[PDB]
């Protein structure tokens, strides 16, 4: 079994590189981030423009929406974080804390709680009613590059240029694990899989590794992709077949079989490295997105 | 640019 991911839609728009793209929960809209300092709507199934939302003063790293679709978090290179009422395009908040870029942010499922990585090495935990920094992690010794919560949002787990992932306990602010492998080589990207069991890790010697991080045990690794450079977004996709799905700097989106971590296909289509890739919840969709010689957004479409 | 897209060094 392989997927046949098709071209569907080019989402042209952004004046500069696109950051990060993210599908709404409810999978009506796509919300894509850029270094052009604008966040932007698009219809998931169409791929028409929606709406532009503005307010940071530098260019955005991440966004991230919250478990209603209403809201939406930002990280910026003028560091801080927005939120914002999606139907209107209003800033509701702006978490002032971070001494320097936010590079990575995240609601938890109750999403009462924003988590947030900065260049600064912390990672923060943000009450999303008063805007107000309830915790600020020494997290990392290098910037952090990631930052996600589990399904029930006890944990967080983020990642760092450092060398190290940690999993965190939400309520006490205490590191769980740290996982270290091989020399440890920079940390690009983590995220915990659907049943908060795994977690997915990037790093920069080209290689996605998957751990039982309560056992410490590396199960899967997925390799073939170019990633050296980059903070590149990865994925689990669960509507049809059991995928991990990556950007690359070879301009591809990469699909590995879970399992048996064989590549089962390569999207070409993008003219620069594809920083960002985001799986739909329901159906076989896949969004992906490139940096500056390329600042557009793609949708695919699988028939498993 | 956006830290992102600037990259590692």
């Amino acid at each position: 079994v392989k997927p046949n991911y098709a071209l569907k839609f080019t989402l042209a728009g952004h004046t500069k590189a696109v950051s990060s793209v993210k599908f709404s929960p409810n999978g009506e809209w796509l919300a894509s981030s850029s270094a052009d300092k604008l966040i932007k709507i698009w219809g998931a199934y169409d791929g028409k423009f929606e709406k532009t939302i503005s307010g940071h003063k530098l260019g955005i790293s991440d966004v991230a929406w919250s478990s209603d679709s209403n809201l939406l978090v930002s990280a910026s290179d003028d560091k801080t974080l927005k939120i914002w009422d999606v139907s209107s395009g209003k800033c509701l908040k702006t978490l002032k804390g971070h001494s320097n870029y936010v590079f990575c942010c995240n609601f938890n499922p109750q999403s009462n709680l924003i988590v947030s990585g900065s260049f600064d090495e912390s990672v923060r935990i943000w009450d999303v009613k008063t805007g107000k920094c309830l915790k600020t992690l020494p997290a990392h010794s290098d910037p952090v590059s990631a930052v996600h919560f589990n399904r029930d949002g006890s944990l967080i787990v983020s990642s760092s240029y450092d060398g190290l992932c940690r999993i965190w306990d939400t309520a006490s602010g205490q590191c769980l694990k740290t996982l270290i492998d091989d020399d440890n080589p920079p940390v690009s990207f983590v995220k915990f899989s659907p049943n908060g069991k795994y977690i997915l890790a990037a790093t920069l010697d080209n290689t996605l590794k998957l751990w039982d991080y309560s056992k410490g045990k590396c199960l899967k690794t997925y390799t073939g992709h170019k990633n050296e450079k980059y903070c590149i977004f990865a994925n689990f996709s669960v509507t049809g077949g059991k995928w991990i799905v990556s950007g690359s700097e070879d301009n591809l989106v990469y699909i590995w079989n879970l399992q048996t971590k064989e590549i089962v296909q390569k999207l070409q289509g993008h003219t620069d490295v594809v920083i960002s890739t985001a799986c739909h919840p329901t159906e076989n969709i896949i969004a992906s997105a490139a940096l500056e010689n390329d600042k557009t957004i793609k949708l695919w479409k699988s028939d498993c | 640019g956006s830290a992102r897209s600037e990259g590692y060094y």
